[PDB]
């Protein structure tokens, strides 16, 4: 349960509300406020809601949302950032996995207007390699 | 500016490459070969110890030893030869410039972790280092934070429950049969056709036969009956000296040792109900998503039909009031490396490295307090 | 009222006789001799092939072939000649009214087992037959029921652990190194003193030299130093053409291939490691009496000093609390035949006989179900 000191995590879960982050190349960027409630189909998202209780404590709820066209690095980074944001907190949050088109009814409950999806997204941070590939065509003269 | 290295040290197949890649750059078997004859043509590049895939190439004239057995490093000097071959010959990099991420088996003893730290910082002189676990990187590569992982490689089979991104040590269960024992059983049951494979050189041939021509039968008895009656599943293989062997009912009998350990005289449980025995050891509330997330990882999950058979065998003895789904990505033989490559390339990982000066004023004991 | 026949068909010798007797009536080597020169004198008694001792008495003008090479049967017409000779010429009995007990080495290819049935009911027309494991007959001949048998003859050398009268199939080990390989190695190392032996007749002579003048050294390096420092270990042998040869350290180097197989270039371990790993693959509670009941069988265990060397090597490998007893009866050359002779003569045995009726309603597959 080693804590992390990512500088964007310092503004997370301090006042009752709802916070959205997008994964762009192994990093989180908070999407602006008027782009809330709608998502790209090829990106991964981290969703936080914090709720004030009657007795004074402040509960937390993490979701991580994966589109049907997101790559492996975006979904894996979303899962690891969800875990690390739970560890930055004192383990008081419950995590949920959200898939595009098969969301929970409570996930539909957070957004007032509803969910609407666009094509496209930010490109993946991976670069393509194949294991054990050589493409070589040379000729050597040995002489002496 | 510099790029981290990921090195997944398997018991029979070591993977290595650079962080931020979608595939490992190098996959080569973790063997050390030593010569068994005398080199009479002197001055023609004879070495006292051939390491890695080169030792796989001239495997006839060598004796082969595995430095890692059952997931745990036992012979340490050969493991230094594996790491030296990995850094200098294979990846062709200086270890002084690159941070290095390593992976370990679950329930690793502490002394092996400290000794891994000591040879990592003293012998090769890395500037940073980190140790991770096989199954949690498999689950991160699957895009999940909660699930059971059946990681079955060459040495051991591990069932690891992970809840909220952390493993549960009271329910991690180790079953000690894998593709090495399947290979040995296939050498046992090829003797009745008249083919003999005795030394370690042609164990690799039997491993190639097991990889190319094996499948998991959905039902065993009717498959045996159709194998006995007809000859529609008998197929041929070409040995590298030119002889052609043919294999019939042994094509599907050899994966069945995972579901029935009594085929090799092992009194333990099959791979399907040890996951049930692991999931009964967990808390009652968390079993709903733990049954739904059945992550298969490792190279011996790459048989055709193993997912449908695993679905049937879990669905038989779990209660009928719940749904079971088995997931099997096509990259599951490299998934630990994929999770490590995602983990090393993050923007929150630069503070989680174990730097050189922290090891200098901490010794080989800071690896427990940081890799946790 | 009919007397059953017991016919142990080894790789180098055939031991045949009647059930209930104490010694086998016919012992003769399993060879087929064919002429290789030009016959110039007409009439007389020239035959196209000679079998057994008649081939040994005329071996100067014959090429000799063994039907059995390393346990498996290669030539079946020659093996039919061997069976015809041992029925009609040696035992001089008609085989259509005597049930015939046959013996077989374990981990044999299955295709021999029905094929041995396929001659016996079709050509000779025996009323019944049975196939038994050689190691359990050797253990029964010692009066024991639990123990480990090292059976080493002319073709193969196998370790079989037996508990409660049944062999454990997951711990039987086979080593393809026996008396013919030691004979070939002795032909190889007699060229160092200048003696050339290339003919199959000369192979028979070197086999005789190996039987008369070889022993197992208790420690190899001290015995080599003793043979280097003096000539007290040298012995003389007279060839049948009157030539006298002298052998020194080669007396004990030729049994040492049993304990160090790397002399003839094999990666596999010695017979004592084979016995130790055969014991180690058994259950933990029955290892106490496997070390204490270690019988030896076959003609290749007839060297002087083999039992003391075996106890020395097993004692160094076993834990010190264990008690080691190597059991070497003087009748161990014919112990397979004695166990078969007692086992066939019992009044309670006449329902395990595979008779003609179930064979010709079941085909050549009854031997896989009634003979375990
Ligand atoms: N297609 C395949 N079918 C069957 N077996 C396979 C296949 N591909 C690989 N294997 C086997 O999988 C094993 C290697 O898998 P993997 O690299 O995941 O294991 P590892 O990391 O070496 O082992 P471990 O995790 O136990 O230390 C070998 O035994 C290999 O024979
Ligand atoms: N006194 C002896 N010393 C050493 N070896 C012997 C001796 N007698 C027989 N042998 C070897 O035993 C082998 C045959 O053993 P045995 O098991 O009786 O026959 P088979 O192997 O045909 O069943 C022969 O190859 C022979 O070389
Ligand atoms: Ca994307
Ligand atoms: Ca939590
Ligand atoms: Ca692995
Ligand atoms: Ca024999």
């Amino acid at each position: 349960h080693m804590v992390v000191e990512h500088p964007e995590f310092l503004k997370a879960g301090k006042e009752p509300g709802l916070q959205i982050w997008r994964v762009e190349k192994f990093d989180l960027v908070p999407v602006p406020t008027n782009l809330y409630g709608d998502f790209f189909t090829g990106d991964a998202y981290v969703i936080l809601k914090t709720v004030q209780l009657r007795n004074g404590n402040l509960q937390y709820d993490l979701h991580y949302w994966l589109g049907n066209e997101c790559s492996q690095d975006e979904s894996g980074a979303a899962a690891i950032f969800t875990v690390q944001l739970d560890d930055y907190l004192n383990g008081r949050a419950v995590q949920h996995r959200e898939v595009q088109g098969f969301e929970s009814a409570t996930f539909l409950g957070y957004f007032k207007s509803g969910l609407k999806y666009k094509k496209g997204g930010v490109a993946s941070g991976f670069k393509h390699v194949v294991p054990n590939e050589v493409v070589v065509q040379r000729l050597f003269q040995v002489k002496g | 500016e510099t790029t981290a290295l990921v090195c997944d040290n398997g018991s029979g197949l070591v993977k290595a490459g650079f962080a931020g890649d979608d595939a490992p750059r190098a996959v080569f078997p973790s063997i050390v070969g030593r010569p068994r004859h005398q080199g009479v043509m002197v001055g023609m590049g004879q070495k006292d110890s051939y390491v890695g895939d080169e030792a796989q190439s001239k495997r006839g004239i060598l004796t082969l030893k595995y430095p890692i057995e059952h997931g745990i490093i036992t012979n340490w000097d050969d493991m230094e030869k594996i790491w030296h071959h990995t850094f200098y010959n294979e990846l062709r990099v200086a270890p002084e410039e690159h941070p290095t991420l390593l992976t370990e088996a679950p329930l690793n003893p502490k002394a092996n972790r400290e000794k891994m730290t000591q040879i990592m910082f003293e012998t090769f002189n890395v500037p940073a280092m980190y140790v991770a676990i096989q199954a949690v990187l498999s689950l991160y590569a699957s895009g999940r934070t909660t699930g059971i992982v059946l990681d079955s490689g060459d040495g051991v089979t591990h069932n690891v429950p992970i809840y909220e991104g952390y493993a549960l040590p009271h329910a991690i269960m180790r079953l000690d049969l894998a593709g090495r024992d399947l290979t040995d059983y296939l050498m046992k049951i090829l003797t009745e056709r008249g083919y003999s494979f005795v030394t370690t050189a042609e164990r690799e041939i039997v491993r190639d036969i097991k990889e190319k021509l094996c499948y998991v039968a959905l039902d065993f008895e009717n498959e045996m009956a159709t194998a006995a009656s007809s000859s529609s599943l008998e197929k041929s293989y070409e040995l590298p000296d030119g002889q052609v062997i043919t294999i019939g009912n042994e094509r599907f009998r050899c994966p069945e040792t995972l579901f029935q350990p009594s085929f090799i005289g092992m009194e333990s449980a099959g791979i399907h109900e040890t996951t049930y025995n692991s999931i009964m050891k967990c808390d009652i509330d968390i079993r709903k998503d733990l049954y739904a997330n059945n992550v298969m990882s490792g190279g011996t999950t790459m048989y055709p039909g193993i997912a449908d058979r695993m679905q049937k065998e879990i669905t038989a003895l779990a209660p009928s009031t719940m749904k079971i789904k088995i997931i099997a990505p096509p990259e599951r033989k490299y998934s630990v490396w994929i999770g490590g490559s995602i983990l090393a390339s993050l923007s929150t990982f630069q503070q989680m490295w174990i730097t050189k000066q922290e090891y200098d004023e901490a010794g080989p004991s800071i690896v427990h307090r940081k890799c946790f």
